[PDB]
C-alpha cells in the first residue's frame, strides 16, 4: 500500500510542475494575445472614421458638380 | 548607421527645402495660389524628415518635426491628420523629454473629444496619467485623469475597464488614506464581480480589502460591517480572509502584540504579502 | 482502525489521479487550440494593413484627379 | 517527507488557482472587446458598400 | 459645472437653428430648390447636438434628438444610417426610457432582418430580452425572445450561442414553466456533446438536471429514466450524481425524512449548492407524506 | 406563423414580379437597348426574394432563387456577386437537400481557385469533406477531400491547419485496415512535434497510436519500431504507455490472453477509451 | 497526373501568351505610346501565371515569374505592388532554393523601412533570421538579425516580442560567444520581469542561467552574482536552484567529482535536463581539475 503512495505522490510532483509550466506558456501566449488585438482596435477605429470622411467629403464633391 | 546619420543630415535638408516650401508660402503661392497640393507634399516631406530622425534615434528631432507636420498639416482641414501626427510625437517625446508629449496629448483629447471618440481619449489619459507615475509624482492628477477615463468607458457600458481603473484609484486614495473613497469603490466592484457568474471567485479579496479599509477607520463598527458581509454572502466566512479578519479583531480586544503578530506571520508562511497589504497592516495595527 | 486508513486513501488516489488527468487533457487541448487563432489575427493584421494602405492611396489619388479636372 | 509534499502540494494548487483567476479576467476582457470590434468592421462594410454602389451609378 | 451647463446652452441654441434651418429648407425647396443638401446639414446639425448633448451626460433629449435625425434621414430613403441613429437612440434610452428604448430597437431589429443581417437582429433580441428581465419582472417575452436569438443563431449554424440561448431558456422554463420542453432541452444539449472537443466530461451535469426535472414528476418516470441514461452514457454510472441521486431514490421511497435531509446536507458539506438546485429539492421534499 | 404565412404571401408576389421584370426588361433591351441596369434590378429582385424565402422557411426555394441570381449575374460577366450567390445557394441546400449543394460548392471552388485564392477554397473542401462524411458514407470522397484541402494548407505554409487534416486523413486510412499511410502520417507528425515548445507534451500521444497500428502486422516489427521511437524520444518510456505496450508485447508473446486482457480492462478502469482505441485492440487481440 | 499534366499545359500555354505579352512590352515602350497599360495588362496576366504555377507544385517557376512581374512592375513608378509581388516570390522560394529569397525579402525590407512600416519589417527580419538558422549553417548573422529585429521591436514600445527575441539571441551567443552579453540581456530581462506579474514567477529561471553562466567562468564573481541576485531579490533564497547552486559550489570548492555527479543526477531524477543545460554542466566540470 505504502509503496504505492510513494508512486502516487511522485507522479503528483511531477504532474503538478507540469501543469505549472503549462499555465505560465498559457499566460504569456495570452497577454501578447492581448496587445496585437489592442493595436488592431486602434487601427480599424482610424480606418472608420478615415473612410467615412472620404465617403462625405467625394459625396459632397460630386455635390458640386 | 554612420552613413544612416549622413542621410539624417540631409534629413535636416529635406526639413530645409520644406523650409523653401514655406518661403513659396511667403512669395510664390502668389503665382502658385492652386498649389495646397504642394503644401501637402511639403507636409509629406515633413512626415518623412521626421521618420528619417526617429529611426536615427534623435529623438528630440523626430518630435519636433512631427510637431511642425502636425502643425503646418492642421490648417482646418484633415484634423484626424493632425491628431495622429500630435500622438505620434507624444509617443516620441515619451522617451528623453515627455513634458510636451503631454500637452500634444492633451491637444489630441480635445480633438477627439470634439469628434466625441471616447475609446481612444480614455485610453489616451491612461497613458498621461501612467507616464505621470513612473516618471513624475504627482498622483492627484493621475486621480482626475483616471476618474475622467472610467467615466468615459462606463458611459459605453465598458464596465471592465472602468472598474479595473476604479479599483486602481482606490488603491491609491487608500495610500493616500481617504478611506471613504475607497471602501465605497470596493464594494461597488465586489457587489458587481459577485454578480455574474465569471468574476465571482474574486469577491473575496475585494470584500477583505474594503473590510482593513473600514477597520482601519472605526474599530467597534468593523464587527458589523463584516458580519453584513457574512450575511450577504454566505460564502465568505469560509475564506481564510474572514477568518484571520476575525481572529485579528477578536485579539485586538485585548492588548497582545503577540496574538495577531504570530496570525500574521502564519498567514504569511502560506504565502508571501505585497507591498500595500503589509504596510497598510504595519500602520494599522500600530494601535 | 487502518480500514477507514485504506479506505480513504484509495479513494484519494482515484480522486487525485483523476483529477489530474482530467487538468491535463484540458490544458494540453486548449494551448493546442490557441495557436490556431494566433495565425488567423495574424492574417487579419496583413489583409486590413492591405486594405488601409490601397484605399488610402486610391482616395488621395482621386482627390488629386478630381483637382486636375476642375 | 509526505508532510512537506502536501506543503509544497498546497502551495502550487493556491498559486495555480490565483494566476488562473486573472486568466479568465483577461480572456473575459477579450471576449468583450470582439464583439465592438466585429460591429464596427460591419458598419464599415455595409458604409462601403452603399457608398460606392451609390457613386457607380451615379457614373453611369 | 461651466463645461454642462455652456454644453447644454449650446445644445438649446443648435436645436433651435436645425429647427429653423429645417422650416427654411422646406421655404428653400420651393423658393429655390436646391436639391436635399438643406436636410442633410439639418441632419448633421441634429447628430452633433444630440452627441455633444449626450456628451453633456444628459441623456432623453439625445436620444430624442437621434430619433428625429433618423426619421428625417430615413425620409430622404437612407435606411441603414437611420437605424444605426435608431440603436444608438435606445442605447441611450436604456438609462432613460425603457419603452421607447424598446421600440426604437424592435425598429432596428426589424428593419435590419429585413436588410438580411441576422446575427445583428439576434444580438439585439437578447439585449432586449436582458434589459425586458433585468428590470422590468417578466419572463415570457424574454424566453421568447431567447427563443427567437437561438432561432436565428442556429440559421446560421451558431451552435454556441443557440445552445446556451436554449440551456438558459430551459432553465427558466424549469423554474416557472412546465418540465417535458426543460426535459428536451436539457437532454438534446447534453446529448449533443457526447463528443465535445473540450467539453468530453459536461454532459454528466446537464443529464442530472434532466434526471432531476424527471423526479420532480414522477418516481417512476425517475428511475425509468434514469436507467435510460445509465445504458446510454456509461461513464454516468461511476458519477457522484448517480448515487446521490440513487440514494435520495431510495430514502424518499420508504419515506423516513430524515435519511433525504441528512443525505442533502452531507452533499452541501461536500459541494456548496448552487441555489437553483436547493429549490428544487425543497419542493421535491415538501411532498414526503 | 402568422409572420411566415405573410413573408410566402409576398414572396409569391415578389417572384410574380421578378418574372415580369425579367420578361419585360429583355422585351426593353429588344426593342429600346436601355443597357443593362434593369438585369441589375432583376438580380436585387431575385437576391431580396431568396432572402425574404429564407426569413419564410423555405430552403429549397431560396436556394433555387441564388442559383438563379448567381448564374444571371455570372451571366453579367461578373463573379464576387455570383461566387457569393453560389455558396449561399449551398449554405441553404446544406440542410434538406444537399446534394446540388455539392455541384454548388464545386462550382464556388472552381472560380476561387481560377481567381487564385486558396484559403476559402480549403475551407470549402473541407465543409464538402464534412458534408460526405455526416450524410454519406462514401469515405473515399471524404478522404480526396480533406487530403486536397492539407495539400493546400501545408502549400500556403499553413502547417497547423494541415496538420488536423492529415491527422483525420491518417484516422480514416487506418480504420480502412490501411496502415501504410497511417503510419507515415503519425510518425511524420510526430517528429514534426518534436520541438514545439508547445506540444511537445503532446508529441508523445501520436508516437503511441502508431506502435497500436504498427502491431497490426506482426510481433518483432512492432519491438523494433517502439525502441526506435524510445531512442528517437528518450522521455518515451517515462509515461505509462511504454509500460503498457511493453506488458502486451511480452503477455502476447506467451499466449497470455488472461492477463492481457485484465491489463487492458485495469488500464480502462484508470482512463477510459474511445471506439476506435478498443476496436484497434480487439481486433490485436484476436490474433 | 492528369491533373497536374493538364495544369502544366496550360502553364505553357500562359507563358507563351506572357512572352507574347512581353514582345507587346517593347513595341510599346519603342513602337507605340501609353503601353504603360498594356505592361500592367502583362503584369496581370505574369501574376495569374505565377499564381497557377504555384498551384502546378512548380515552386521555382512561380518564383521566377513572381520576380519577373515584379521587377517589370517596378518601372511603373508604383511601390507597394513591388513589394507584396517581391513577399510572393520570397515565400515561393522559402521551399526549394531559399538563397535568393534572403535576397528578394531584403529588398522587401529596405523598400518598407523606406516607406516608414517597422513592424513589417521587422516581422520579416525575424522570418528572415528564422529561415538562415534553420537552413543556412551559420549563427552569427542570426545574432544581428535577432538584434535588429528586437531593435525595432522596442522602439516600437511593442516590449513583449523584443523580449523574447532578446531573450533567444542572448541564450544562443551565450553557448558559443562570450558570456558577458549573456549575463548582461539576462540580467536585463530579468530585473524587466521582476516588476511586472507576468513573468515574476518565472524570472527564477532567467536568474538561474545567469548564475550558471557567471559560473562557467569563474567561482566567486558567481558566488558573488548569487548573492546580490539574492538579496535583490529574497524570493530566490528558497528556490530549489539556490541549493543546487549552493551544493554545487560547495563540492567544486573541494574538487570532489563523485558529489558533484551524484548532486547533478539526484537534480537529473527530478525534472528533467536540457540539451543546454547538460552541455554547460559537461563544460564545466570538464575544467574541475
Amino acid at each position: 500500500e505504502i509503496e504505492t503512495r510513494h508512486s502516487e505522490i511522485i507522479k503528483l510532483e511531477n504532474s503538478i510542475r507540469e501543469l505549472h509550466d503549462m499555465f505560465m506558456d498559457m499566460a504569456m501566449l495570452v497577454e501578447s494575445q492581448g496587445e496585437m488585438i489592442d493595436r488592431i482596435e486602434y487601427n480599424v477605429e482610424h480606418a472608420v472614421d478615415y473612410v467615412e470622411r472620404a465617403v462625405s467629403d467625394t459625396k459632397k464633391a460630386v455635390k458640386y458638380q | 548607421g554612420m552613413d544612416t546619420s549622413g542621410k539624417q543630415a540631409e534629413a535636416m535638408a529635406l526639413l530645409a527645402e520644406a523650409e523653401r516650401k514655406v518661403k513659396n508660402s511667403q512669395s510664390f503661392f502668389s503665382g502658385l495660389f492652386g498649389g495646397s497640393s504642394k503644401i501637402e507634399e511639403a507636409c509629406e516631406i515633413y512626415a518623412r524628415a521626421a521618420n528619417m530622425f526617429k529611426m536615427a534615434k534623435n529623438w528630440s528631432a523626430a518630435g519636433n518635426a512631427f510637431c511642425q507636420a502636425a502643425q503646418l498639416h492642421l490648417q482646418l482641414q484633415s484634423k484626424h491628420d493632425a491628431a495622429t501626427c500630435f500622438v505620434d510625437a507624444g509617443n516620441a517625446f515619451k522617451k528623453a523629454d515627455p513634458q510636451e508629449a503631454i500637452n500634444c496629448l492633451m491637444r489630441a483629447i480635445e480633438i477627439y473629444t470634439d469628434m466625441g471618440r471616447f475609446t481612444i481619449a480614455a485610453k489616451h489619459h491612461i497613458s498621461i496619467a501612467e507616464i505621470y507615475e513612473t516618471e513624475l509624482v504627482d498622483v492627484e492628477k493621475a486621480i482626475a485623469h483616471y476618474e475622467q477615463s472610467a467615466d468615459y468607458y462606463k458611459g459605453e457600458e465598458s464596465n471592465s475597464s472602468a472598474n479595473k481603473c476604479l479599483l486602481k484609484v482606490a488603491g491609491y486614495a487608500a495610500q493616500l488614506e481617504q478611506y471613504q473613497k475607497a471602501i465605497d469603490i470596493y464594494e461597488q466592484v465586489g457587489t458587481s464581480a459577485m454578480d455574474s457568474p465569471l468574476l465571482k471567485y474574486s469577491a473575496k479579496d475585494y470584500f477583505f480589502k474594503a473590510a482593513l479599509c473600514h477597520f482601519c477607520i472605526d474599530m467597534l463598527n468593523a464587527k458589523l460591517a463584516v458580519q453584513k458581509y457574512e450575511e450577504l454572502f454566505p460564502a465568505f466566512s469560509d475564506s481564510r480572509e474572514c477568518k484571520l479578519m476575525k481572529k485579528l479583531l477578536e485579539a485586538h480586544e485585548e492588548q497582545n502584540v503577540d496574538s495577531y503578530t504570530e496570525s500574521v506571520k502564519e498567514y504569511d508562511s502560506i504565502s508571501r504579502l505585497d507591498q500595500w497589504l503589509t504596510t497598510m497592516l504595519l500602520r494599522i495595527k500600530k494601535t | 482502525r487502518a480500514d477507514q486508513l485504506a479506505d480513504e486513501s484509495l479513494e484519494s488516489t482515484r480522486r487525485m489521479l483523476q483529477l489530474v488527468e482530467e487538468s491535463k487533457d484540458a490544458g494540453i487541448r486548449t494551448l493546442v487550440m490557441l495557436d490556431e487563432q494566433g495565425e488567423q489575427l495574424e492574417r487579419i493584421e496583413e489583409g486590413m494593413d492591405q486594405i488601409n494602405k490601397d484605399m488610402k492611396e486610391a482616395e488621395k489619388n482621386l482627390t488629386d484627379l478630381g483637382k486636375f479636372a476642375g
